[PDB]
């Protein structure tokens, strides 16, 4: 759902 | 780190890069103008995440609150950057150095001319106020930190207090920048009110732009990909 934004936040 | 002179310098050093794009070789159509504007927005969204992580305290909020603030403000922050790039060029929107659209070019895409006129009018009010670069840095950070964050239920309490402390420090920093002008106390209160009243105009324009983009997507006028697609699907 927020799949790719989580990736960039970490 | 949150004291006014250090906070303003941190915001200055956090600014994202200018993303470069040019016009197509062939005359614009409704489909090709939507393709150039959405390719630019998707790349700017990637750099926007790196900018938010540089604001003092932001990565100390819960991961859940980090995601919820960016979902709530991203279109507002793309429009505030565009307004600042266009502030000294009446009648033009400076999307990038090689993508400078005249107002009348919005006639190429159904429904976009109204949104261009909203953006150009709010740009003209910041020009009339003589908005300064350090005031711009504080108002753009307030857009990120100011949304409704109505309580939701997560599986895992200091994150809300942390958010109010950060928003208070940015507000104090904007009051400190205005106090450098040396104008009267009544004129300092009036300038603060004039800048913050324009936040509702940026939220109004971001609402009309989000509706416009979701309708162009549904009607298959423009395809959208990766980060831009994810932020739209989640909205
Ligand atoms: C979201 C839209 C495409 C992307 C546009 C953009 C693209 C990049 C940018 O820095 C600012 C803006 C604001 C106007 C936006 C448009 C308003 C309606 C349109 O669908």
């Amino acid at each position: 759902r927020h799949k790719i934004l989580h990736r960039l936040l970490q | 780190a949150l004291s006014p002179e250090q906070l303003v310098l941190t915001l200055l050093e956090a600014e994202p890069p200018h993303v470069l794009i040019s016009r197509p070789s062939a005359p614009f159509t409704e489909a090709s103008m939507m393709m150039s504007l959405t390719k630019l927005a998707d790349k700017e969204l990637v750099h926007m995440i790196s900018w938010a992580k540089k604001i003092p305290g932001f990565v100390e909020l819960s991961l859940f609150d980090q995601v919820r603030l960016l979902e709530s403000c991203w279109m507002e922050v793309l429009m505030m950057g565009l307004m600042w790039r266009s502030i000294d060029h009446p009648g033009k929107l400076i999307f990038a150095p090689d993508l400078v659209l005249d107002r009348d070019e919005g006639k190429c895409v159904e429904g976009i001319l109204e949104i261009f006129d909203m953006l150009l009018a709010t740009t003209s009010r910041f020009r009339e106020l003589k908005l300064q670069h350090k005031e711009y840095l504080c108002v753009k950070a307030m857009i990120l930190l100011n949304s409704s964050m109505y309580p939701l239920v997560t599986a895992t309490a200091d994150s809300s207090r942390k958010l109010a402390h950060l928003l208070n420090a940015v507000t104090d920093a904007l009051v400190w920048v205005i106090a450098k002008s040396g104008i009267s106390s009544q004129q300092q209160s009036m300038r603060l009110a004039n800048l913050l009243m324009l936040l509702s105009h940026v939220r109004h324009a971001s609402n009309k732009g989000m509706e416009h983009l979701l309708n162009m997507k549904c009607k298959n006028v423009v395809p959208v990909y990766d980060l831009l697609l994810e932020m739209l699907n989640a909205h």
